[PDB]
Protein backbone atom coordinates (compact mmCIF):
# COMPACT_ATOMS: atom_id res chain seq x y z
CA UNK A 1 0.00 0.00 0.00
CA UNK A 2 1.49 3.29 -1.01
CA UNK A 3 0.32 6.86 -1.01
CA UNK A 4 0.69 9.85 -2.29
CA UNK A 5 -0.55 13.48 -1.77
CA UNK A 6 0.02 16.88 -3.71
CA UNK A 7 -0.77 19.97 -4.10
CA UNK A 8 -2.64 21.85 -7.29
CA UNK A 9 -4.23 24.48 -8.29
CA UNK A 10 -7.34 24.12 -10.42
CA UNK A 11 -7.53 26.32 -13.04
CA UNK A 12 -11.57 26.76 -12.62
CA UNK A 13 -10.55 28.35 -9.40
CA UNK A 14 -6.88 29.82 -9.72
CA UNK A 15 -6.74 31.32 -5.82
CA UNK A 16 -7.02 27.94 -3.51
CA UNK A 17 -4.88 24.80 -3.70
CA UNK A 18 -6.55 21.65 -3.71
CA UNK A 19 -4.97 18.40 -2.16
CA UNK A 20 -5.27 15.37 -4.09
CA UNK A 21 -4.13 11.79 -2.93
CA UNK A 22 -3.06 9.21 -4.83
CA UNK A 23 -2.86 5.26 -3.28
CA UNK A 24 -2.10 2.61 -5.30
CA UNK A 25 -1.71 -1.51 -4.07
CA UNK A 26 1.91 -2.07 -5.21
CA UNK A 27 2.62 -0.01 -8.39
CA UNK A 28 0.81 2.55 -10.62
CA UNK A 29 0.42 -0.25 -13.37
CA UNK A 30 -2.93 -2.16 -11.56
CA UNK A 31 -4.92 1.23 -10.52
CA UNK A 32 -5.29 3.68 -7.80
CA UNK A 33 -7.55 5.90 -6.00
CA UNK A 34 -7.85 9.59 -6.49
CA UNK A 35 -9.31 11.59 -3.60
CA UNK A 36 -8.97 15.39 -4.41
CA UNK A 37 -10.09 17.85 -1.39
CA UNK A 38 -10.05 21.27 -0.64
CA UNK A 39 -11.14 21.54 2.77
CA UNK A 40 -14.75 21.40 2.51
CA UNK A 41 -16.21 18.85 0.18
CA UNK A 42 -13.77 15.74 -1.30
CA UNK A 43 -14.63 13.59 -4.22
CA UNK A 44 -13.29 10.32 -4.78
CA UNK A 45 -12.64 8.01 -7.85
CA UNK A 46 -10.62 4.68 -9.05
CA UNK A 47 -8.64 3.50 -11.77
CA UNK A 48 -8.18 0.51 -12.43
CA UNK A 49 -5.81 -1.73 -15.15
CA UNK A 50 -8.70 -1.55 -17.46
CA UNK A 51 -8.68 2.17 -17.63
CA UNK A 52 -5.44 2.87 -17.71
CA UNK A 53 -4.78 0.00 -20.61
CA UNK A 54 -7.34 1.42 -23.34
CA UNK A 55 -6.10 5.13 -22.45
CA UNK A 56 -2.72 3.95 -23.51
CA UNK A 57 -3.99 2.51 -26.89
CA UNK A 58 -6.12 5.46 -27.02
CA UNK A 59 -2.91 7.30 -26.57
CA UNK A 60 -1.13 5.75 -29.63
CA UNK A 61 2.09 5.19 -27.27
CA UNK A 62 3.47 2.43 -25.04
CA UNK A 63 2.22 1.89 -22.08
CA UNK A 64 5.53 2.62 -19.56
CA UNK A 65 5.93 6.31 -20.77
CA UNK A 66 2.35 6.35 -20.23
CA UNK A 67 2.46 5.56 -16.73
CA UNK A 68 5.56 7.42 -16.52
CA UNK A 69 3.74 10.81 -17.38
CA UNK A 70 0.70 9.72 -14.97
CA UNK A 71 3.44 9.40 -12.36
CA UNK A 72 5.15 12.46 -13.08
CA UNK A 73 2.01 15.07 -13.34
CA UNK A 74 0.06 12.81 -10.44
CA UNK A 75 2.78 12.07 -8.18
CA UNK A 76 4.51 15.93 -7.84
CA UNK A 77 7.48 14.10 -9.67
CA UNK A 78 7.16 17.06 -12.69
CA UNK A 79 10.80 18.44 -13.35
CA UNK A 80 11.87 21.96 -13.91
CA UNK A 81 10.94 21.33 -18.08
CA UNK A 82 7.04 20.79 -17.86
CA UNK A 83 3.81 22.58 -16.82
CA UNK A 84 0.79 20.42 -16.21
CA UNK A 85 -3.00 22.14 -15.64
CA UNK A 86 -6.10 20.30 -13.79
CA UNK A 87 -9.37 21.43 -14.68
CA UNK A 88 -12.42 20.18 -12.60
CA UNK A 89 -16.28 20.76 -13.03
CA UNK A 90 -18.42 19.75 -10.03
CA UNK A 91 -21.84 20.23 -11.58
CA UNK A 92 -20.41 17.53 -13.80
CA UNK A 93 -18.01 15.62 -11.53
CA UNK A 94 -15.45 15.66 -14.32
CA UNK A 95 -11.65 16.03 -13.76
CA UNK A 96 -8.97 16.26 -16.38
CA UNK A 97 -4.90 16.92 -16.38
CA UNK A 98 -3.63 18.25 -19.59
CA UNK A 99 0.20 19.33 -19.97
CA UNK A 100 0.81 22.41 -21.60
CA UNK A 101 3.33 22.81 -24.21
CA UNK A 102 4.25 26.55 -25.69
CA UNK A 103 0.63 27.08 -26.40
CA UNK A 104 -0.36 23.04 -27.55
CA UNK A 105 -2.21 21.36 -24.68
CA UNK A 106 -2.58 17.26 -24.67
CA UNK A 107 -4.92 15.71 -22.67
CA UNK A 108 -3.04 12.92 -20.56
CA UNK A 109 -6.26 11.99 -19.06
CA UNK A 110 -9.65 12.58 -18.10
CA UNK A 111 -10.99 10.64 -14.64
CA UNK A 112 -14.82 10.88 -12.96
CA UNK A 113 -15.08 11.68 -9.83
CA UNK A 114 -18.36 11.23 -7.19
CA UNK A 115 -18.67 13.05 -4.56
CA UNK A 116 -18.42 11.46 -0.71
CA UNK A 117 -21.39 11.35 1.71
CA UNK A 118 -18.86 12.57 4.55
CA UNK A 119 -15.78 14.78 4.29
CA UNK A 120 -14.87 15.02 7.76
CA UNK A 121 -13.64 11.54 7.84
CA UNK A 122 -11.47 11.40 4.75
CA UNK A 123 -9.72 14.79 5.67
CA UNK A 124 -9.36 13.50 9.23
CA UNK A 125 -7.65 10.73 7.74
CA UNK A 126 -5.59 12.50 5.43
CA UNK A 127 -4.19 14.56 8.00
CA UNK A 128 -3.34 11.54 10.48
CA UNK A 129 -1.77 9.84 8.19
CA UNK A 130 0.60 12.94 7.18
CA UNK A 131 1.41 13.33 10.86
CA UNK A 132 2.13 9.74 11.74
CA UNK A 133 4.40 9.80 8.94
CA UNK A 134 5.66 13.12 10.54
CA UNK A 135 6.03 11.16 14.03
CA UNK A 136 7.93 8.26 12.37
CA UNK A 137 10.49 10.34 10.46
CA UNK A 138 11.76 12.23 13.47
CA UNK A 139 12.75 9.02 15.04
CA UNK A 140 14.46 8.04 11.78
CA UNK A 141 16.26 11.58 11.76
CA UNK A 142 17.40 11.48 15.54
CA UNK A 143 18.03 7.68 15.24
CA UNK A 144 20.92 8.68 12.74
CA UNK A 145 22.25 11.93 13.92
CA UNK A 146 22.81 9.64 17.12
CA UNK A 147 25.04 6.84 15.43
CA UNK A 148 26.54 9.70 12.96
CA UNK A 149 28.11 11.63 16.76
CA UNK A 150 28.81 8.24 17.99
CA UNK A 151 30.71 7.04 14.80
CA UNK A 152 32.39 10.71 14.58
CA UNK A 153 33.99 10.08 17.88
CA UNK A 154 34.93 6.70 17.61
CA UNK A 155 36.44 8.09 14.14
CA UNK A 156 38.25 10.60 16.36
CA UNK A 157 39.78 8.76 18.71
CA UNK A 158 40.89 5.88 16.91
CA UNK A 159 42.94 8.52 14.73
CA UNK A 160 44.31 9.81 18.07
CA UNK A 161 45.65 6.49 19.06
CA UNK A 162 46.91 5.67 15.50
CA UNK A 163 49.32 8.91 15.77
CA UNK A 164 51.00 7.45 19.11
CA UNK A 165 51.15 4.45 17.65
CA UNK A 166 53.04 5.37 14.97
CA UNK A 167 55.17 7.59 16.88
CA UNK A 168 56.11 4.64 18.87
CA UNK B 1 81.56 -14.45 8.80
CA UNK B 2 79.88 -10.82 8.40
CA UNK B 3 81.46 -7.55 8.99
CA UNK B 4 81.24 -6.94 12.97
CA UNK B 5 84.38 -7.80 14.65
CA UNK B 6 85.45 -9.53 17.46
CA UNK B 7 88.30 -6.79 19.35
CA UNK B 8 86.89 -3.33 18.59
CA UNK B 9 83.66 -2.19 19.93
CA UNK B 10 80.44 -1.98 17.44
CA UNK B 11 78.81 1.65 16.49
CA UNK B 12 75.32 2.23 14.96
CA UNK B 13 76.72 2.76 11.25
CA UNK B 14 78.72 -0.83 11.47
CA UNK B 15 75.93 -2.45 12.76
CA UNK B 16 73.55 -1.06 10.35
CA UNK B 17 75.90 -2.09 7.38
CA UNK B 18 76.85 -5.99 9.32
CA UNK B 19 72.83 -6.19 9.24
CA UNK B 20 72.67 -4.97 5.77
CA UNK B 21 75.31 -7.86 4.93
CA UNK B 22 72.83 -10.18 5.74
CA UNK B 23 70.05 -11.60 2.88
CA UNK B 24 67.23 -13.46 4.25
CA UNK B 25 66.85 -15.84 7.14
CA UNK B 26 63.15 -17.60 7.51
CA UNK B 27 63.47 -20.90 8.91
CA UNK B 28 61.68 -19.95 11.77
CA UNK B 29 58.07 -20.53 12.72
CA UNK B 30 55.64 -18.15 14.96
CA UNK B 31 55.99 -19.90 18.07
CA UNK B 32 60.08 -20.88 17.96
CA UNK B 33 60.18 -17.03 17.44
CA UNK B 34 57.89 -15.76 19.80
CA UNK B 35 59.92 -17.80 22.70
CA UNK B 36 63.40 -16.91 21.51
CA UNK B 37 62.28 -13.50 22.07
CA UNK B 38 60.97 -14.09 25.27
CA UNK B 39 64.04 -16.01 26.75
CA UNK B 40 65.96 -13.09 25.35
CA UNK B 41 64.45 -10.33 27.52
CA UNK B 42 63.67 -13.04 30.36
CA UNK B 43 67.89 -13.53 30.10
CA UNK B 44 68.77 -9.65 29.55
CA UNK B 45 66.45 -7.78 31.32
CA UNK B 46 64.32 -5.77 28.52
CA UNK B 47 61.26 -6.48 29.89
CA UNK B 48 60.58 -2.59 30.74
CA UNK B 49 60.87 -1.55 27.21
CA UNK B 50 57.29 0.61 26.30
CA UNK B 51 56.40 -2.53 23.86
CA UNK B 52 57.16 -6.26 23.94
CA UNK B 53 55.58 -6.00 27.52
CA UNK B 54 52.28 -7.77 26.64
CA UNK B 55 54.25 -11.13 24.76
CA UNK B 56 54.00 -13.79 27.97
CA UNK B 57 50.05 -13.06 27.78
CA UNK B 58 47.63 -14.79 25.52
CA UNK B 59 44.49 -12.61 24.78
CA UNK B 60 40.77 -13.72 24.35
CA UNK B 61 37.99 -11.29 23.43
CA UNK B 62 34.54 -11.86 23.53
CA UNK B 63 34.36 -10.75 19.64
CA UNK B 64 32.16 -13.64 19.03
CA UNK B 65 28.50 -13.68 19.93
CA UNK B 66 29.16 -17.50 20.45
CA UNK B 67 32.20 -18.60 22.60
CA UNK B 68 34.75 -20.79 20.02
CA UNK B 69 32.67 -20.20 16.85
CA UNK B 70 34.44 -18.43 14.21
CA UNK B 71 31.61 -17.73 11.42
CA UNK B 72 30.19 -15.38 14.23
CA UNK B 73 32.50 -12.39 14.18
CA UNK B 74 31.60 -9.19 15.56
CA UNK B 75 33.66 -7.07 13.19
CA UNK B 76 32.36 -3.18 13.66
CA UNK B 77 33.42 -2.25 16.99
CA UNK B 78 35.47 -0.78 19.64
CA UNK B 79 36.76 -4.21 20.72
CA UNK B 80 38.23 -4.63 17.04
CA UNK B 81 40.61 -1.86 17.68
CA UNK B 82 41.34 -2.78 21.37
CA UNK B 83 42.37 -6.37 20.05
CA UNK B 84 44.21 -4.82 17.27
CA UNK B 85 45.95 -2.43 19.69
CA UNK B 86 46.78 -5.34 21.92
CA UNK B 87 48.66 -6.91 19.15
CA UNK B 88 50.42 -4.35 18.43
CA UNK B 89 51.94 -3.48 21.82
CA UNK B 90 53.16 -7.33 21.85
CA UNK B 91 49.84 -9.43 23.47
CA UNK B 92 49.29 -12.60 21.78
CA UNK B 93 45.62 -12.58 20.23
CA UNK B 94 44.37 -15.79 20.41
CA UNK B 95 41.05 -16.73 18.42
CA UNK B 96 40.46 -19.86 19.53
CA UNK B 97 39.78 -20.41 23.73
CA UNK B 98 42.36 -22.79 24.19
CA UNK B 99 43.51 -23.70 27.83
CA UNK B 100 46.54 -21.92 27.72
CA UNK B 101 44.58 -18.30 27.99
CA UNK B 102 45.64 -16.46 30.26
CA UNK B 103 44.11 -13.47 29.48
CA UNK B 104 40.26 -12.42 28.53
CA UNK B 105 38.70 -9.18 27.56
CA UNK B 106 35.34 -8.23 28.26
CA UNK B 107 33.14 -4.91 26.73
CA UNK B 108 30.26 -3.44 28.64
CA UNK B 109 28.39 -6.72 27.42
CA UNK B 110 28.37 -9.01 30.85
CA UNK B 111 25.66 -11.53 29.97
CA UNK B 112 28.37 -14.03 28.97
CA UNK B 113 30.66 -13.16 32.11
CA UNK B 114 29.11 -16.26 33.40
CA UNK B 115 29.97 -18.68 30.91
CA UNK B 116 33.67 -17.46 31.08
CA UNK B 117 33.56 -18.13 35.53
CA UNK B 118 32.35 -21.14 34.25
CA UNK B 119 34.66 -22.23 31.87
CA UNK B 120 37.66 -20.84 34.31
CA UNK B 121 36.21 -22.98 36.58
CA UNK B 122 37.14 -26.05 34.68
CA UNK B 123 40.02 -25.51 33.33
CA UNK B 124 43.03 -26.60 35.61
CA UNK B 125 44.63 -22.96 35.05
CA UNK B 126 42.38 -19.96 35.62
CA UNK B 127 42.65 -16.36 33.54
CA UNK B 128 41.64 -13.29 35.29
CA UNK B 129 38.65 -11.61 33.72
CA UNK B 130 39.80 -8.21 32.58
CA UNK B 131 37.88 -5.24 31.20
CA UNK B 132 38.18 -3.33 28.33
CA UNK B 133 38.96 -0.06 30.00
CA UNK B 134 42.12 -1.95 31.68
CA UNK B 135 44.15 -1.65 28.61
CA UNK B 136 42.84 1.41 27.79
CA UNK B 137 44.24 3.11 31.17
CA UNK B 138 47.44 1.24 31.00
CA UNK B 139 48.50 2.26 27.84
CA UNK B 140 49.20 5.52 28.32
CA UNK B 141 51.12 4.82 31.83
CA UNK B 142 53.11 2.18 29.61
CA UNK B 143 53.33 -0.38 31.92
CA UNK B 144 50.87 -3.13 33.14
CA UNK B 145 48.50 -2.13 35.82
CA UNK B 146 47.48 -4.40 38.56
CA UNK B 147 44.34 -6.32 37.57
CA UNK B 148 42.94 -6.16 41.18
CA UNK B 149 41.04 -2.93 40.60
CA UNK B 150 39.75 -4.30 36.83
CA UNK B 151 38.73 -8.20 37.59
Amino acid sequence: MERKISRIHLVSEPSITHFLQVSWEKTLESGFVITLTDGHSAWTGTVSESEISQEADDMAMEKGKYVGELRKALLSGAGPADVYTFNFSKESCYFFFEKNLKDVSFRLGSFNLEKVENPAEVIRELICYCLDTIAENQAKNEHLQKENERLLRDWNDVQGRFEKCVSA
Amino acid sequence: CYGDSYFIDTDLNQLKEVFSGIKNSNEQTPEEMASLIADLEYRYSWDCSPLSMFRRHTVYLDSYAVINDLSTKNEGTRLAIKALELRFHGAKVVSCLAEGVSHVIIGEDHSRVADFKAFRRTFKRKFKILKESWVTDSIDKCELQEENQYL
